[PDB]
């Protein structure tokens, strides 16, 4: 799964 | 050529009481909850990144960023105490989510937000997407315990300035939010494959519309279904640099109401003859709040 970042 | 008879409020509700709006999708950030006193998060007005200085962090996102949380967990639930919110009253906004539960209608509520209101107003597990976790529960950080902890547990070893232990093993214990560094839910993903196949209107409220994934919702819509914003300011446009056509002469299906959350929500409610069924709600769910 996609990790979480700023953007 | 739409399923709108006009782009407006009106238009919208009148749609809403016709035979083909059955599904509705509700898209919620910081902006349903302001009014209940829980500040945006993502903000740089609210500050979070402001006086950091006594934890000594190599850069000031450090503190939501779960590889250093995992061995300097402190600065994060200090920062916890100073912001733990006095009461969690949910708002008309989310007593109207309620309502649309109520009636059949809601096909599900993704929300950006942490602050539990969605479920002490009334939605439930299945009805909702956390898109960022959520501070209702909290685990155990070891991968073969993951002992599972309540807020409530949560609250007293936050406001104790005890950093939580999992009482099996003695691991950290985190809360379900999505740390930065972190896997986004499968929730999120899953659901939004099924549910935007099955969707008639969505209605997105209090978001800014500028954190991904969770803004690129917007575009799994089917062409046809309308979509409200119900918001403070505009969004969801196109950037010219580089969407929501409210304005254009190619507009079609995108109403945009400027204005608190709450006002939103209850002009719709009143259009929709539900006004007297949400003061109900909303009076009685917050004598019950505050009786507690
Ligand atoms: C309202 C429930 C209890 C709240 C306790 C205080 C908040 C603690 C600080 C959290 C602010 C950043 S969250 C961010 C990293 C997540 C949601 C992503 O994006
Ligand atoms: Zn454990």
């Amino acid at each position: 799964l996609p990790k979480k970042y700023g953007g | 050529e739409r399923l709108l008879d006009e782009l407006t409020l009106e238009g919208v509700a009148r749609y809403m009481q016709s035979e083909r709006c059955r599904r509705v999708i509700c898209l919620v950030g910081a902006g349903i909850s302001t009014s209940a006193g829980i500040p945006d998060f993502r903000s740089p007005s609210t500050g979070l990144y402001d006086n950091l200085e006594k934890y000594h962090l190599p850069y000031p996102e450090a503190i939501f960023e779960i590889s250093y949380f995992k061995k300097h967990p402190e600065p994060f639930f200090a920062l916890a105490k100073e912001l733990y919110p006095g009461q969690f009253k949910p708002t008309i906004c989310h007593y109207f989510m309620r309502l649309l539960k109520d009636k059949g209608l809601l096909l599900r509520c993704y929300t950006q937000n942490i602050d539990t209101l969605e479920r002490i107003a009334g939605l439930e597990q299945e009805d909702l997407v956390e898109a960022h976790g959520t501070f209702y529960t909290s685990h155990c950080v070891s991968a073969s315990c993951r002992h599972e902890y309540p807020l409530s547990w949560m609250k007293e070893k936050i406001f104790s300035e005890v950093t939580p232990k999992c009482e099996d093993c003695q691991s950290l214990v985190k809360p379900d939010i999505v740390f930065f560094g972190e896997s986004l839910p499968a929730r999120f993903f899953s659901c939004m494959q099924s549910d935007f196949l099955k969707v008639d209107l969505l209605l997105v409220m209090g978001t800014s519309l500028q954190v991904q994934p969770f803004a690129s919702l917007i575009s799994k819509a089917p062409l046809s279904t309308p979509r409200l914003l119900i918001n403070k300011e505009k969004a969801g446009q196109s950037d010219p640099f580089l969407g929501m056509d409210f304005d254009s002469k190619k507009a079609y299906r995108d109403v945009a109401w400027l204005g608190e959350c709450d006002q939103g929500c209850l002009a719709l409610a009143e259009l929709l003859g539900w006004k007297k069924e949400l003061e109900d709600l909303v009076r009685r769910e917050h004598a019950s709040i505050d009786a507690q």
